[PDB]
DNA sequence: ATCTGTT
């Protein structure tokens, strides 16, 4: 965002149904605190 | 010498209908007096030889001499309210019906337009009854007579009695009833005193939206005084019979370009409040006596909105053909053209650059000449 | 209270009951202007404090009790009808009788058993406040239901609820023809097309209002690309006007 | 200011006006006019096979953009200097375009589609599509196509068929027009003088026989099978009454406004024995003018359209490359995928009542919203913070036990449960479709004798002091109370509540604004009771208002 | 997965 900081977490499956080869997205947070 | 034409739109306060319906049967219990609210003048051309911009900004100026009180002896006014007429083909649909015609020549009658015109007193149905024009007011409401007439006849005519007398012909029962109506003051006088009912509730949608209340009218072409002024006068009346490029626009439009007719400036005593628009005797007052609506600023309004038009015209013209013709030869994906057609479009027509053009064409002068 | 405790006006002036359009006019305006001067004198009397005075005027004696109105009969006050993009609040239910409604509920509907047991069994009246502080009734939702199979028809049921709806949750299929404020997106793996995101995306103004579960340009979805072509070979045609 | 966001916008629309009067002029030849005895050979038929081939002229015009693009003001521009007729495809749509005109210089009142071309009550329950037709033609013809139409469409045509030749006074002419064609022949006048005042005197005469100009907005909800009707239906109207225009020979010129990519129309269906709904997607009027080829090359689509482009409203850079990125069918890149993070949250998190207040939750079921309203209703009791009640009321249902016995004897299986039969039918019965998110409780039935009825009893629980929307045309009683004190003073200072109203009833508001205000005297002296008023200024306002009440 | 026309 507007000169802030942005931290993500993510996870890469292995299974049949998941996906696996691909890249997904948990939760956003903000790290902007300790400026 | 020649009659001055003047179209007046007016208006009253209560049922406008009714009254005028009741001043044309002469049965005197219904009639009220009658505000003006705007007006406009001319005089007949008589003359083929088109004059130059500045030869007709001169005559035109000549006519509101300086107090509102147009030059002439003789006048003939045509009375008129809101409404579109029908049957007529153009480029555009009417916005204003006649009502009535009525001629003024006496020294007394003249006086009395005059006060009208300038201070803005209501006339007395006296004076409008007296100097009515019964030929020409007349053969206005002409076919609606006809037509109301067989809509109340229109019960089953048999006309098969036959009997000894009474065989009449398939035919003849509507020949006969258009034969034995006349079509003048006695017709309407008779079918308003049987039918009062039918006959209002007919002539209500010939003149669809003829009874709005003042706050209306500062609603829509306010809330400044000249905008108020010239806006109303320009839109209602002069737009359909000068008929140039500008009568194929609306009312935002036309105030967007009257907003660029910047022109000196003088504050009067005291303006117009609330609370006293229940009646159009305020509105009036202060309507009649303003200082746009004589002299050099009430005669070069129309001369700057053809203008104003043409001169907005020339440019969007050619940045239009320009884009058409690069756009319709471009041999590209379709990230690269969508990103040349956008960044064209916002070359072309970004907020600062409009922002000059507006500046550029401002005036402050109503004299051409001296713009 | 002074001697004028209760504005002896009223025990010295009686507003008796209407007469033609001239009287009703001018009673009506000697009340606006009454009204008027005395707003105004207490006005210059106190101000701000009086601006913000609670206020509330009933045409009969109403009482409020937890969430139930109690009042005598619902006489007089003029007739409307209400719009479907106005807001309103739900003030609470009354069990008033009114007679226009249930005349109407006669005249209209011809079936009598339904109308006979309805009054046998009466139902609760709903009571809201518009936007300006006007109190309202509102009447009763009676649906009929007549099936068609083959060729004929039978009417089979009839429906009594309120109808009235609530802003707080709702389906992406409905919202197609409306404008939000802040939105909270809820997508489900497995039947996920992007047209239906881009739908949801677009319901509000600016991007600092949005929220979702999951990334839809990250997982797996589907397209069809058939109207974007004609639009886009629609554009390089020097016919077709194009307005910025 | 307000000046240089009108520019580009008024100086481009005069085109397409030219185009439209240009369209709206041109003449038929006397070979082409459909006849009257076309509708009374279809009106005497039994089933859709003995159509034969016949050709309906017509003409278009279409607007399309983006929402939010600003396609309005063409509108309006176009009812401040054409004649036409305008309409919409639903309510909310018909009220907001009423309030623009009505709000830009003066219109009439909007009504929708379906009322123009008469639409009643019992065609809300037909069966469409059930006979089979299969397209012959090598690229089929017009002809093919409308007939197609048509059958599809078959029931409501033919009951509107029957019921407008039938009340016609059976084979009586209608003499609102001829009366007076006869009367100007005979006296000798100039053509259409006195036919064209036959609306003014007459009240009841559709729409349909005034102009043949027809707007229709929001067109991208409406089914492909509606182009044929209107169209049909204008000609039959304009046979039967013989109007000025139809001795012209023009034809219907239709515009349509709308926005094909945000935009979708579904059709549905039950099959008995199963008890089932089945629901699909279509194609709308907008696809159908613009995929087709034979339409495509009829109606000469490329020298008649105009697309609006730019959003005004949008402030941000990367939200506004997405939409056109997403609108325009680009690739995706990996920048779209890393911007479109920041929105990411735990789904626990936007379930829970209690987190982001006031925000609007979007699902994809009728199941999910019911969960979460419940969730909600349980959670504001016990966790309350005050000014927040709830309560509950009761609806009900009745039902016809002649009627279900007959529709079970029609249908046989004779075994069936009043219980099953409702639950299949939830989707049906109801007016409004938004009465499968609300949180009802247990349901109970039970028969009532002698009435010889069946009714069913529920519960259904509401929230005070909330902001709820009417889904429904239904009268209400105004009865008091005008909130503060400068509110009413402001209220009541302008006219604008009477001018609401209609031109009927401008004595009765008088009337009870009167007996309002006479009422709203008194506690005047409640409110002087404020701790720590005053001494002596309440004596002052004691003669001030003694001396204005003399 | 799924909406809306009728006073
Ligand atoms: C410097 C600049 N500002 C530019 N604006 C104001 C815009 O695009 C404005 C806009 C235009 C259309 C959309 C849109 C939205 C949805 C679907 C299709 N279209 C969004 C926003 S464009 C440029 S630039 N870099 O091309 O010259």
């Amino acid at each position: 965002a507007n000169n802030r900081l942005c931290v993500s977490l993510c996870q890469q499956c292995f299974a049949a149904k998941c996906d696996s080869n691909r890249l997904h997205t948990l939760f956003t947070i903000d790290a902007g605190t300790p400026c | 010498g020649t009659p001055v034409e003047v179209t007046a739109l007016y208006a009253t306060d209560g049922c406008v209908i009714t009254s005028s319906i009741a001043l044309l049967t002469n049965s005197l219990l219904g009639a009220e007096p009658v505000y003006i609210f705007s007006y406009d003048a001319y005089t007949h051309d008589g003359r083929a030889d088109g004059p130059t911009e500045q030869d007709r900004f001169e005559e035109s100026r000549a006519l509101y001499q300086a107090s509102g009180g147009l030059n002439g002896d003789s006048f003939r006014v045509t009375f008129c309210l809101l409404g579109t007429e029908v049957g007529g083909t153009h480029q555009a649909r009417g916005r204003t019906r006649p009502m009535f015609v009525c001629r003024f020549e006496r020294a007394d009658d003249v006086a009395a337009l005059q006060d009208a015109l300038a201070h803005g007193t209501p006339l007395q149905p006296d004076h409008i009854a007296a100097t009515l024009d019964a030929e020409a007011t007349f053969a206005l409401h002409a076919n609606m007579i006809l037509a109301l007439t067989v809509a109340i006849n229109n019960a089953s005519p048999r006309t098969g009695r036959d009997a000894a007398a009474a065989q009449y012909d398939q035919g003849a029962s509507l020949r006969s009833l258009v034969g034995r109506t006349s079509l003048g003051q006695r017709g309407l006088t008779t079918l308003y005193v049987h039918h009062e009912v039918r006959v209002l509730a007919a002539y209500r949608r010939a003149y669809y939206g003829s009874a709005q209340s003042p706050f209306w009218f500062l609603s829509k072409f306010g809330p400044d005084e000249k905008s108020l002024v010239l806006t109303t006068r320009y839109y209602l009346l002069q737009a359909q019979r000068l008929g140039g490029a500008g009568a194929t626009y609306d009312l935002q439009a036309i105030k967007d370009i009257c907003a660029t007719y910047a022109i000196p400036h003088a504050p009067r005593p005291d303006t117009v409040s609330a609370a006293s628009l229940t009646s159009f005797a305020a509105i009036t007052r202060f309507c009649c006596t303003s200082q746009y609506a004589r002299g050099a600023a009430a005669a070069g309004f129309p001369l700057y909105v053809e203008r104003r038009i043409a001169a907005d015209v020339r440019e969007t013209s050619a940045l239009e053909k320009f884009i058409t013709h690069d756009r319709s030869c471009l041999r590209v994906s379709d990230r690269e053209f969508i990103t040349y057609i956008y960044l064209a479009h916002f070359e072309c027509f970004s907020p600062p650059r409009l922002a000059t053009h507006l500046r550029a064409v401002t005036t402050h002068d109503p004299n051409p000449a001296a713009s | 209270l002074d001697e004028q405790q209760l504005d002896v006006f009223y025990c010295h002036y009686t507003p008796g009951e209407p007469e033609t359009t001239a009287a009703v006019h001018t009673q009506f305006a000697l009340l606006k202007r009454a009204f008027l001067g005395r707003f105004r004198i207490l006005q210059e009397l106190f101000g701000e404090a009086f601006e913000v005075a609670p206020f509330s005027t009933y045409v009969d004696n109403v009482i409020f009790r937890g969430c139930e109105m109690l009042t005598g009969s619902p006489r007089g006050g003029l007739m409307s009808v209400a719009l479907q993009t106005d807001n309103y609040t739900l003030m609470g239910y009354t069990y008033a009788r009114v007679f226009a409604f249930a005349d109407e509920l006669r005249r209209r509907h011809a079936t009598a058993n339904v109308a006979e047991l309805l009054e046998e069994a009466p139902l609760p009246y709903v009571v809201l406040r518009d936007q300006h502080g006007f109190m309202s009734v509102v009447n009763t939702n009676i649906s009929e239901f007549v099936e068609s199979i083959d060729s004929t028809e039978l009417a089979m049921a009839i429906n009594a609820d309120y109808g009235i709806s609530s802003k707080l949750a709702m389906t992406i299929t409905r919202s197609q023809g409306l404008s939000l404020d802040k939105v909270a997106i809820c997508f489900t793996p497995g039947n996920l097309r992007l047209n239906s995101a881009y739908v949801a995306m677009s319901r509000t103004t600016s991007s600092e209002f949005l929220r979702m579960n999951l990334n839809p340009l990250r997982e797996r979805h589907e397209r069809d690309d058939v109207i974007s072509e004609h639009i886009l070979s629609a554009l390089r045609d020097p016919n077709v006007v194009i307005v910025y | 200011a307000e000046a240089f966001l009108n520019f580009t916008s008024m100086h481009g629309v005069q085109p397409i006006l030219k185009r439209i009067r240009e369209l709206s002029q041109q003449q038929l030849d006397g070979a082409q006019v459909p006849h009257l005895q076309w509708f009374r050979d279809v009106a005497a038929l039994e089933s859709p096979a003995g159509l034969p081939l016949r050709e309906f002229p017509f003409a278009v015009y279409l607007i399309t953009g983006n929402a939010g693009s600003g396609k309005s003001t063409c509108v309006q521009t176009i009812n401040e200097v054409l004649d036409c007729v305008v309409t919409g495809a639903t309510r909310i749509a018909a009220q907001n375009m009423y309030a623009k005109l009505s709000g830009a210089f003066l219109s009439r009142p909007i009504n929708t589609i379906f009322h123009e071309f008469g639409f009643r009550g019992n065609h809300v329950q037909a069966q469409l599509g059930q006979y089979p037709y299969t397209l012959t033609s090598n690229p089929a013809s017009l002809e093919d196509l409308q007939r197609r139409d048509l059958t599809y469409y078959w029931e409501v045509i033919l009951d509107l068929t029957k019921r407008a030749l039938a009340a016609s006074g059976g084979e009586e002419l209608r003499n609102e027009f001829r009366a007076l064609a006869a009367l100007e022949r005979t006296l000798g006048l100039a053509e259409g003088a006195l036919t064209r005042l036959a609306p003014a005197t007459h009240g009841a005469l559709p729409a349909f026989t005034r102009s043949n100009v027809i707007v229709i907005d929001e067109a991208g909800l409406l089914g492909r099978h509606l182009l044929t009707a209107v169209v049909y239906c204008w000609w039959m109207i304009n046979a039967l009454y013989h109007t000025p225009q139809y001795a012209a020979r023009l034809r219907p010129v239709l515009v349509c406004v709308g926005s094909p990519t945000q935009t979708a129309s579904l059709e549905s269906t039950f099959e008995h024995q199963k008890l089932r709904c089945s629901v699909r997607q279509s194609e709308n009027v907008l696809t159908y003018l613009i995929c087709n080829r034979t339409l495509r090359e009829y109606a000469r689509l490329s020298y008649s359209w105009a697309i609006f482009i730019n959003n005004k409203r949008c402030v941000e850079h990367e939200f506004g490359n997405l939409m056109k990125v997403l609108e325009y069918g680009l690739p995706i890149t990996e920048e779209h995928m890393q911007f479109v993070d920041r929105f990411v949250v735990p789904e626990n998190y936007i379930t829970n009542p209690a987190n982001l207040p006031g925000w609007t939750r979007l699902f994809s079921s009728h199941k999910e919203v019911s969960a979460y309203m419940a969730k909600l209703h349980a959670y504001l009791k016990v966790t309350r913070e005050g000014e927040f009640v709830v309560f509950t009321l009761p609806v009900l249902t009745f039902v016809s036990v002649k009627e279900f016995d007959e529709y079970r004897r029609l249908t046989h299986q004779p075994g069936l449960t009043i219980e099953k039969w409702l639950t299949a039918n939830a989707s049906r019965i109801t007016n409004y479709s938004q009465s499968q998110d609300q949180d009802a409780g247990h349901m109970r039935c039970e028969v009532h004798s002698k009435q010889q009825l069946v009714v069913a009893r529920n519960d259904v629980t509401y929230v005070l002091n909330s902001q709820i929307a009417v889904t429904a045309r239904l009268r209400k009683l105004v009865f008091g109370f005008s909130g503060t004190f400068r509110a009413f003073e402001a209220v009541l200072r302008d006219d604008s509540f009477v001018k609401t109203q209609g031109e009927t009833s401008v004595e009765f508001a008088y009337r009870f604004l009167s007996r309002l205000i006479f009422s709203g005297l008194i506690s005047f002296y409640n409110f002087l009771q404020r701790p720590g008023l005053d001494a002596t200024q309440r004596t002052l306002a004691y003669a001030r208002m003694g001396e204005l009440t003399a």
